[PDB]
């Protein structure tokens, strides 16, 4: 069954939009349409995965002869699936038998004939709360179209015979011909491995139907969904046929553009109205220069002064094409919290064509650019903020990435004067140097890493967490791994290389609990038992 | 004349049915005490606050100044005729008037906050050096206060007002 | 005689600082009298009566005193306030004027930041000129140096902007094909060339500084390019007279709604003052800048706009255009000349005459000629300033009486008289000593306000032999 997502612009649009479809994954939005503006633009939909919003309905009859659920993965405003109001003399819903969640309402509609007489007892089921059908088993069309009563386990619309495999609409999803109450899992659990792994039997969700594949502008989702666009906090990856909705390290790429090219083309700098045109941006594609203009307000270019605190918008800014110019920040800020996740400043076009992260004439305390790694192409002039001591201590040459790349960091805070004040890189910090003043802002950790702190020592015997180092970086143990006292408590990561298990210990792994009724292969729950010696015993 | 500024608060009370002269103290109404020539004459403690010099055919005279609460007004050089004070000549029908203070300079002369003495198109009313003379003078027109000031100097800083009341 | 003495006897002050000068008299005074004086000028009386203000001084000055002790307080410190400004005492003869307070600028430029711009500059018909705008005193490339040029007879009319750090220019609409403007962010300075020098392109062409709101903030000095062979706002009032102190009002009709999409209406209303460079009198629609006087507050909403100077002194007069740049083409007014009353009423002045050099024990005839009001009803006085001395009272003669008073030091060396047919009074200076060279000044004294009010411009007298 396909599948789809001015008076007669509207008429067209809704002819288009769903000429053919049999299942509208969508909602159906019949409304605004003029009087005698349409001859069964849509006829043959089946099941509506939404709301039927029929509203404003001027023409006599829009036919909807073949929805019969309608499904109610949302609602109108609140348990509202079929919206029939301010209406159209005949509408024969007479195969819609079941709205699986919401309620219809009904009212505004002098012309509406012969629907009163519905036994919508049967069409929505337990959600009778905003029933407000306020406007004789007919749906109308006279006889022939009758309500059909059918409600006055794998079924949803009607039984075809008392057989979970012949049903009309399924209730939650529908392998091939049998309506199964979930997808054919995506991923099984094997005692032999003792672990979940991809069942081949197993397929993806699509609408109400498990599809092997997602077909067409479908992306698998997290939740097995085969889901048209994935979702904000996802992201569209393809590994294999099927693209995957991978969930997004923190700011997901929404490449932007920067202040030279693009939307912000003729800009001179961030401008409070060009600043919030850049939030929730990642990878912004050419330089992110900030002027002292930026600050000041212009009239010349009717820019409002930009308060301070919307500087922090930037903060999101993982990558630049272009250079990253600094030139003037918050006085009252100590270090350039602005750019504090600024990964890799590519530096394709150069600000005056050698500077790609300038930080010029500003009065900030510490560079504060902690989690830069690579300025690719262009230098790297940090000149001017005279308070700024903790800089110096950086290796230039392992972040820059053209041998040509040169460093200009001269005329900050002297290093006599930077050392006798005490602004000096934490202890913890190994001699490749520090961005910020504090031991979490250092270049390269001196013993071990938990997280982005160059902690002194890995709680790698005695501690809280249970660390268990690994490429010089402390690394949380699974919790399942109890702490031991008399060596290391975790080989490496995974529950499957701890010393001892803090809950039960099933097989190779430690597991917080036995797999208790969790699917495995062929078809069959895995229900295992628990040892004295915390070890999982299969059933 | 009439204003009190320059501790001028001792007026003559215009406003008597006999021909009684009544002096007026223009300060703070605790205790009046009233001067004659450098001496007391009177000490009014409350209810009545004016200063009686009897009738004004006995031809009262002097330097009179009152008190309150606070230091002496300035005396008011009182001449009728029915520190230095203006010097009055009267001749037939003129009546003259000598500055008291006369340091050279261009000296002023007022009648009742009114200057005259200045403008020569009066006959009657001549200015010479610090001498005013006044020529068929008027009793009911010519008498009032009088006094007279230096060029460029304020009226109200002279060190006492005169106050004539001659019939001629 | 009443000895005065001025604290301090010289100071310097920044501009907008309180300056207080204090009196002291060697007895006790009933009043004090302030003059201002200036370098060259005549003493014009600052207050009467030690507390009432002469007629058009500014509030900003204020008078206070009694007995032995007056002082002459200035609410804040203004270039045109520099001047010799002396107590006078009238109490005792002679009127005694103390040694002189010299008020000096305490300013010292300060680097403040001052746009500086090439000027001078004549062409030919269909040439083509260039202009250069020496910033100073700022980052040069961190402010817009907007231009703009008014000229004879016409409005503020935009010549396009800059981005001097950059070079990147906008333009303006009329002249888009003829001048180029780029900036040298190396010498701190913009540059714009206009191309085709027509006959109607000759003006006086600013440089501005577009401020954060308030634009063309800090205007350059002005080049006069003499070359010879868009929301419209017009100013309601043109050539507005007002009394001295008489409340003005200038209105301004916008031909659309001048509040931009931004919501900030970027109305202004400069006030080019007479003979400098336009200065913003209020930063938008109704906050004045930092450095105006309270008096002058506009207002407006919508597409109406209107100044309302609360109290127009001396200090308001010239022509205050009327901007709007909530439009694209930064467009403004033409302006209304707010100038004073200029009735001539009061004709009330001292012709001063007769000075010249001299040889010591010679004889020097001065002559005063008043006009505009009764000779014999006013005092004239006579008073010499020497050198680098304060005010020195002579003496004066009445013109009504004759009487005549003279200070000890010149009495039997000066002679006042007076010639109540010319309206003139005559000072007869008999042997003239070298010591006697000095500006000799005459002033007419009003005995109700005890202050020479009208001071006669001064008569240079030198004996040399």
């Amino acid at each position: 069954k396909k599948v789809c997502q001015t008076f007669e612009d509207h008429f067209l649009s809704l002819q288009r939009m769903f000429n053919n479809c049999e299942v509208v994954l969508g909602n159906l939005e019949i409304t605004y349409v003029q009087r005698n503006y349409d001859l069964s633009f849509l006829k043959t939909i089946q099941e509506v995965a939404g709301y039927v919003l029929i509203a404003l309905n001027t023409v006599e009859r829009i036919p909807l002869e073949n929805l019969q659920i309608i499904r109610g993965n949302m609602y109108y405003e609140n348990s509202y699936a079929l919206a029939v109001l301010s209406n159209l003399k005949e509408l024969p819903m007479r195969n819609l038998q079941e709205i699986l969640h919401g309620a219809v309402r009904f009212s505004n509609n002098p012309a509406l004939c012969n629907v009163e007489s519905i036994q919508w007892r049967d069409i929505v089921s337990s959600d009778f709360l905003s029933n407000m059908s306020m406007d004789g088993s007919c749906w109308g069309a006279g006889e022939e179209n009758c309500q059909k009563l059918t409600k006055i386990n794998q079924c949803a619309a009607g039984c075809t015979g008392p057989r979970e495999s012949d049903c009309l609409v399924c209730r939650k999803f529908r392998d091939e011909a049998t309506c199964k109450d979930t997808c054919p899992p995506l991923m099984l659990y094997n005692p032999t491995t003792y672990q979940m792994d991809v069942n081949p039997e197993g397929k993806y969700s699509f609408g109400a139907t498990c599809v092997k594949k997602c077909p067409r502008n479908y992306v698998v989702t997290d939740h097995g969904s085969c889901v048209r666009a994935c979702g904000a906090d996802s992201y569209e990856m393809e590994e294999d046929g099927v693209r995957k909705c991978k969930k997004c390290e923190g700011p997901c790429r929404k490449v932007c553009n920067g202040i030279g090219i693009g939307e912000f083309k003729d800009s001179l700098s961030i401008n409070a109205t060009n600043i919030k045109h850049f939030k929730n941006c990642t990878s912004i594609s050419g330089d992110l220069h900030i002027l002292p203009v930026a600050f000041r307000g212009d009239s010349f270019t009717h820019t409002p002064p930009l308060d301070p605190q919307e500087l922090d918008i930037l903060k999101t800014v993982k990558e630049i094409t272009g250079f990253l110019l600094i030139q003037a920040w918050p006085e009252n800020r100590t270090d350039l919290h602005a750019f504090e996740n600024l990964e890799i400043i590519r530096g394709r076009t150069k600000q005056h064509g050698q500077f790609s992260l300038a930080v010029v004439s500003l009065n900030i305390t510490s560079l504060g650019l902690r989690s830069l790694k690579e300025i690719s192409d262009g230098d790297v002039i940090i000149s001017g903020n005279k308070n700024l001591c903790y800089a110096n201590t950086i290796n230039w040459k392992k972040l820059f990435g053209t041998s040509g790349q040169k460093t200009k960091i001269i005329s900050n805070r002297g290093e006599n004067s930077c050392k006798a004040t005490g602004q000096v890189c934490h202890a913890l910090c190994s001699p490749e140097g520090c961005w910020g003043p504090e031991p979490r802002d250092c270049v390269s950790c001196r013993n071990v890493s938990r997280g982005r702190e160059c902690v002194d020592k890995c709680n790698l015997l005695e501690g809280e967490p249970r660390e268990f180092v690994e490429n010089s970086e402390c690394i949380q143990c699974h919790p399942e791994c109890l702490p031991q006292a008399m060596n290391i408590t975790c080989t490496g990561r995974g529950p499957d290389n701890c010393i001892q298990c803090a809950h039960y210990i099933d097989g190779p792994h430690c597991v917080k609990t036995c797999p208790a009724g969790v699917m495995g292969e062929n078809n069959t729950l895995v229900w295992k038992y628990a040892d004295a010696g915390h070890v999982c015993h299969l059933c | 004349m009439q204003s009190i500024k320059g501790n001028h608060l001792v007026k003559v009370y215009d406003y008597q049915e006999d021909g009684s002269v009544l002096l007026t103290c223009d300060a703070e109404a605790k205790n009046i005490t009233w001067f004659k020539d450098g001496k007391m004459i009177g000490f009014l403690t409350e209810d009545k606050k004016k200063w009686n010099l009897g009738s004004n055919a006995k031809d009262p005279r002097g330097m009179y100044q009152c008190k309150g609460s606070q230091n002496k007004s300035k005396p008011l050089q009182v001449y009728y005729r029915m520190q230095t004070p203006y010097k009055v000549s009267i001749s037939g029908t003129t009546v003259i008037l000598t500055c008291p203070q006369y340091p050279g300079s261009e000296i002023l002369w007022q009648h009742n906050d009114k200057n005259i003495g200045g403008d020569e198109d009066d006959k009657n009313i001549g200015s010479d050096e610090d001498h005013l003379s006044l020529k068929e003078f008027s009793e009911l027109e010519q008498s009032g206060y009088y006094v007279c000031y230096p060029r460029g100097s304020k009226p109200e800083d002279a060190n006492f007002y005169l106050y004539l009341r001659a019939r001629v | 005689d009443i000895q005065m003495t001025q604290s301090p006897s010289s100071l310097s002050a920044s501009v907008g600082d309180r300056v207080t000068i204090t009196c002291s008299a060697s007895s006790s005074v009933s009043y004090m009298n302030w003059y201002q004086q200036t370098p060259g000028k005549a003493p014009k009386r600052w207050i009467y009566d030690t507390s009432k203000l002469a007629s058009g001084v500014p509030s900003r000055f204020s008078g206070s005193g009694s007995g032995t002790d007056y002082t002459f307080t200035i609410s804040s410190l203004q270039p045109e306030d520099i001047a010799t400004y002396y107590c006078q005492q009238w109490s005792s003869n002679p009127f005694t004027f103390g040694q002189g307070t010299k008020l000096q600028i305490t300013s010292g430029g300060g680097g403040q930041v001052q746009l500086v711009q090439s000027g001078a500059e004549v062409k030919k018909p269909g040439a083509s000129v260039k202009v250069s705008c020496k910033a100073s005193g700022y980052t040069f490339t961190s402010y817009w140096m907007h231009w703009v040029r008014q000229a004879p007879g016409q409005g503020l009319e935009w010549m396009g902007n800059i981005w001097p750090g950059s070079g990147g220019t906008n333009y303006a609409e009329k002249f888009k094909n003829r001048v180029t403007m780029t900036r040298d962010t190396s010498i701190s300075t913009a540059y714009m060339e206009l191309s085709r020098l027509r006959s109607d392109d000759t003006a006086v062409y600013y440089c501005a500084r577009s401020g954060g709101p308030y634009f063309f903030d800090y205007w350059g000095q002005g080049t006069l390019v003499t070359v010879s062979s868009d929301i419209v706002m017009t100013q309601s009032p043109l050539s507005l007279p007002v009394t001295p102190g008489e409340p003005a009002s200038i209105s301004c009709r916008s031909s659309q709604n001048i509040v931009h999409n931004n919501g900030i209406t970027y109305l202004e209303w400069y006030l080019q003052k007479p003979g400098q460079s336009p200065q913003l009198l209020i930063y938008k629609v109704s906050d004045r800048f930092s450095g105006v006087p309270d008096r002058f507050s506009g207002s407006g909403s919508g597409t109406d706009f209107t100044l309302k100077i609360s109290r127009v002194e001396a200090e308001d007069v010239g022509v205050y255009y009327c901007f709007q740049g909530s439009h694209i083409p930064p467009t403004f007014g033409q302006g209304t000349k707010v100038e004073i009353k200029s009735g001539g009423g009061g004709q009330v002045q001292l012709v001063q005459s007769g000075g010249g050099v001299v040889q010591p024990g010679r004889s020097l005839r001065l002559s005063c000629k008043a006009s505009g009001y009764t000779f014999t009803r006013y005092t004239m006085h006579w008073v010499r300033q020497a050198p680098g001395k304060g005010l020195e009272w002579i003496g004066y003669i009445n013109p009504s009486r004759g009487y005549t008073n003279y200070n000890q030091k010149v009495k039997d060396r000066f002679t006042i008289s007076r010639d109540n047919s010319k309206n003139t009074a005559f000072l007869q200076m008999d042997s003239l000593r070298p010591e006697d060279t000095g500006v000799y000044f005459c002033a007419r004294y009003y005995d109700d306000h005890y202050s020479l009010d009208y001071w006669g411009q001064g008569t240079p007298v030198t004996v040399s032999s």
